[PDB]
């Protein structure tokens, strides 16, 4: 339903996930935890974006796609210390490995191999909204082009339990950068998730589009698909009268 | 009395074809100027080829501007020979780089309808495109 | 037990406070006519006492005679390696804390103009290698030695085998023999260890599956911090070749938050008790200690065990083993896998990306480089390493002239290597 | 006469362009003056004295001793030889020590622009032997000038003689 009352979610997840555990055919030192992305696509009826808006949309979800032992870097305006010490006090150090100052990431960190360095150190950036203008600049193509964006965690107010609403919600929140396309492509979860899961990761994500990014939400939708890195791109749904509203 | 063709590798960021041509002029002159640019946004690649009147001043510009620490950047001018030199080697020599705006045009067709038969046209293709998956599945 | 023993009330008080108050059964039938006089020669497995064996009689006979350092040695300790001798001075320094009794330890590698000059002061409890003691007997002028009651010999088995041969016939002939007591020790009883006791011994002596890894030098610890990283929640015991190296790497990994227990404590028996006996309590945890302090100690059930520097000992170590086994093997000592081939013993080769070490060296070495005492550790941890590895027995497999130091150091957390002698 | 091949080396100094990019970067870790550190000095006693920690300075190394003891411990990351030195035995060997313990040195014009950086009225050898940071890549690159404009170069004309 909810698109255009013809969405066939459920099983769609469920046959896609047996689609891809069928397609399954020393390292022990070379394992960890990846599971293969679930990619949701998406088609418009016209360019959504007029140019490339290099900050990630938060769509909220409470199923992560990103798992909670990744290493998260913070990027906050100055000082380094009393944000340091903030994320001492509310128990993130664990989680958190780094703090980066604004001023300290523009000087110790200049050379493209300081920020490959830099880039491979860490999994995901979180970033203050004070000061994410700024990365753009400072980060340049190493990071907004091998799928590193930072992320405007909201920390302006700096409290402990401000600190841990925020790592949450960009943990399970999923993300993607949008750029001037009728087509672009959302990350749903993994082949770990059950089926039930990325059905419903899934519709939280078409309503959250059809809200804050296509202006006039399932009308200017033409097609959802649903794909793996190296499956079919199943339809979630089909426009069942495109045919005037393109005309 | 042969032309004197100038690679310089290692361009710092800013020292483009005009630029180039202010400073190489000093020591002799530039018959045409070439920057290799990227492919869509004709960013520079950061080499060019500096093809002087003569051989032997190209040789002094080689001498004096090889090794050179320019913005955090060591500048390598080298006289490429001329039998590595091909005719295209200065294509487009001088020649403005008008960066087609290829996303926007295309935000120009998706801005711009088809005709309502090439429209039906694509709906059929889309309804191609759904029935050539039909099998697919 | 303890208590049965006529010790000393010193030598009572700290064998309480150093370790346990029991008797083991190699203890229980040496103790005995070593605190007589009579001569010893017993046969016992590794790690089964024998450190405290030849050493609580041994001690109790120096405050028996009253020794004092201008009397020179009294007492003479033989050891065919460094790492076991460490061990016994370790020991010994804690027998010794209440009594009156100076103690040393002479080994190769380490300052021979230094050495020499705390000789001249008297050492009334010297523990020593075959190779720099005799060059201690026949070169330095001021030590007293003639003085000499007890002589004593580890693992003679193993003195032999290493290259030793002649080193203890000469000095034999040095050393004196008249009313002195002597403790020969090897669980070997071959005929050449047969002639060393009749030359040494008084007549009528007391008879008593494979898992490597091929890294690079340089990058052998970050390999190492990116392994113990994917498994913080197993059960990890590595192995290394000393115990300054392992009190560094668990001081170094301490500081960069991945707390990691250790064998080596403070040289203190009871701590390395309790942190075992924690340690084996614990499901899941990581430790890191010398194959000397695990020798005669049962391994629990780990996951890993982790032979970061190549054992000194690969005839015992094939038999060591017999979860998941791994041995950080280099390049230039890939001969090691061959003597595997001879001892047949099965082997896996494990692979593992360049994508995934975590490259923390730039910020590992301005750590080191900042502070005092992990340079010290450092430093101190990568002198060991190398003397260790030019002691090793298989000259043919563990080549230091084969190795390349500038890497070695890479790994310690050093730019350029330190001036280490030899 | 016909110049040795250790004292023909010094009349082949570093050029205009690579020199100018060392003092710049000498000039961000000049050392602190008498007159000012005083001044720092007294701020931090006035501060002790009516009621009561800081980072370790970052300053360029000067002193013939100091900086050829910094060779020979491996810390100097570059060293830079004033080329008219009056006897010239006290730096005649510095080119040989640096390339024996493989340290970057070059041979710069003038011992009153080295003596200049330290507020000295001259300055026979500087060294650079730890940065901050923020200018770990600028040293990198004016090191890697002067391999390539003063080591690579030349070179051949060291080991001959001069004149």
């Amino acid at each position: 339903e909810l698109l255009g009352s013809d969405a066939p979610l459920e099983k769609v997840c469920s046959a896609l996930l047996e689609y891809e555990s069928k397609r399954k055919s020393n390292l022990l030192e070379d394992e960890q935890d990846d599971i293969e992305p679930v990619w949701l696509q998406l088609a418009t009826l016209k360019f959504i974006g007029n140019n490339r808006k290099l900050i990630p949309y938060k769509i909220a979800i409470k199923n992560p796609v990103i798992p909670s032992s990744s290493e998260a870097c913070l990027i906050v305006k100055d000082p380094q210390r009393v944000y340091k010490d903030l994320v001492n006090e509310a128990g993130l150090s664990k989680v958190v490995t780094r703090v980066i100052g604004l001023s300290k990431l523009k000087a110790k960190w200049n050379s493209y191999e300081q920020k490959r360095q830099l880039r491979d150190q860490f999994d995901i950036f979180l970033a203050d909204d004070r000061v994410i203008p700024m990365l753009p600049r400072i980060l340049g193509k190493t990071f907004y082009q091998k799928s590193k964006v930072p992320v405007p965690v909201k920390i302006s107010k700096g409290t402990a339990e401000q600190l841990k609403r925020e790592v949450v919600s960009a943990y399970g929140a999923t993300y993607f950068n949008s750029a001037p396309c009728s087509s672009f492509m959302i990350k749903c979860g993994h082949v770990s998730n059950t089926s039930t899961e990325l059905a419903e990761n899934v519709e939280s994500i078409l309503q959250f589009v059809s809200k804050h990014i296509v202006p006039d939400g399932a009308k200017g939708i033409a097609s959802i698909h649903l794909k793996t890195s190296q499956s079919i791109a199943i339809p979630l749904w089909n426009n069942p009268n495109l045919k005037e509203l393109i005309a | 009395k042969k032309k004197g063709v100038l690679y310089v590798g290692r361009l710092p960021h800013g020292f483009y074809e005009k630029q180039m041509r202010m400073y190489f002029s000093q020591f002799g002159p530039v018959l045409r100027l070439r920057m290799s640019r990227n492919r869509k946004t004709g960013s520079s690649k950061h080499y060019a080829f500096i093809e002087f009147e003569s051989l032997d001043v190209a040789n002094v510009v080689a001498e004096t501007m090889h090794n050179y620490l320019l913005y955090g950047k060591l500048l390598q001018c080298k006289v490429i020979p001329e039998d590595q030199v091909h005719e295209n080697m200065f294509k487009g020599a001088d020649v403005p780089f008008k960066r087609i705006p290829h996303a926007t045009i295309a935000r120009l067709q998706h801005e711009k309808p088809l005709s309502k038969e090439k429209a039906d046209k694509l709906i059929t293709r889309h309804n191609r495109k759904l029935k050539l998956k039909k099998r697919k599945l | 037990k303890f208590s049965d023993l006529q010790l000393s009330e010193n030598i009572q008080k700290a064998i309480k406070e150093m370790g346990f108050e029991t008797m083991t059964e190699i203890q229980k039938r040496s103790i005995p006519p070593l605190l007589a006089g009579r001569d010893v020669l017993g046969a016992a497995k590794t790690g089964s006492g024998k450190t405290l064996a030849f050493l609580i009689p041994t001690i109790e006979m120096l405050y028996a005679l009253k020794f004092k350092p201008r009397n020179g040695t009294g007492v003479i300790i033989i050891s065919p390696t460094r790492e076991l001798a460490l061990q016994i001075f370790g020991v010994a320094k804690e027998l010794l804390k209440y009594h009156h009794q100076t103690f040393g330890i002479v080994i190769g590698g380490a300052n021979r103009r230094a050495e020499a000059d705390k000789l001249v002061k008297g050492v009334n409890l010297l523990v020593a290698t075959p190779g720099r003691l005799l060059d201690h007997l026949q070169n330095t002028k001021g030590f007293v030695f003639r003085n000499l009651r007890s002589l004593v010999i580890d693992e003679a088995d193993r003195i032999l085998e290493i290259g030793f041969e002649d080193e203890m016939r000469q000095i034999m002939k040095i050393l004196p023999s008249e009313n002195r007591q002597t403790l020969l020790f090897s669980a070997t009883q071959t005929t050449k260890v047969e002639d060393l006791a009749r030359i040494s011994l008084k007549p009528g002596p007391l008879y008593v599956e494979q898992g490597y890894v091929v890294v690079d030098s340089d990058k052998r610890f970050l390999l190492l911090f990116s392994f113990l990283k994917r498994n913080l929640k197993k059960k990890v015991i590595v192995f290394m070749s000393s115990c300054a190296s392992v009190k560094y790497m668990a001081e170094l990994l301490n500081y960069i938050d991945l707390p990691v227990l250790d064998l080596h404590g403070k040289q203190k028996q009871q701590r390395r008790t309790n942190t075992f006996f924690e340690f084996c309590n614990a499901e899941k945890g990581i430790l890191l200690c010398t194959n000397v302090a695990a020798r005669g100690l049962d391994i629990p059930a780990v996951d890993w065990i982790v032979q970061y520097d190549p054992p000194d000992d690969p005839r015992d170590y094939i038999h060591r083993v017999g979860g998941k086994s791994l041995m950080f093997l280099a390049p230039s000592e890939l001969g090691f896998l061959r003597y595997l081939k001879t001892a047949k013993v099965s082997l896996n080769e494990f692979e593992f990306p360049a994508n995934k070490v975590a490259n923390v060296q730039s910020q590992l070495e301005k750590l080191v480089s900042k502070n005092y005492y992990l340079q010290q550790s450092a430093k101190d941890g990568y002198r060991s390493y190398l003397q260790a590895y030019a002691s090793y027995s298989l000259k043919s497999i563990f080549d230091i002239n084969k190795l390349d130091l500038a890497k070695v150091a890479k790994s310690f957390g050093f730019a350029h290597p330190p001036n280490v002698n030899i | 006469l016909k110049v040795p091949p250790a004292i023909a080396q010094f009349q082949k100094t570093l050029d205009k362009n690579t020199a100018t990019q060392v003092f710049k970067l000498l000039n961000k870790y000049r050392p602190e003056t008498a007159a000012e550190k005083k001044q720092r000095l007294v701020a931090e006693a006035e501060a002790v004295a009516n009621g009561k920690v800081s980072k370790k300075p970052y300053n360029v190394k000067y002193g013939l001793n100091h900086v050829v003891a910094l060779i020979e411990a491996k810390k100097a990351k570059l060293v830079l030889i004033a080329s008219d030195v009056d006897p010239i035995e006290l730096v005649v060997f510095l080119p040989a020590l640096c390339k024996k313990m493989g340290v970057p040195y070059a041979i710069v014009k003038n011992k009153a622009r080295l003596g200049t950086v330290i507020h000295q009225k001259t300055a026979a050898v500087l060294a650079v032997t730890e940065v901050r940071e923020e200018d770990k890549n600028e040293l990198a690159s004016i090191v890697s000038a002067v391999d390539a404009n003063f080591s690579a170069k030349y070179d051949e004309s060291r080991r001959k003689w001069g004149g």
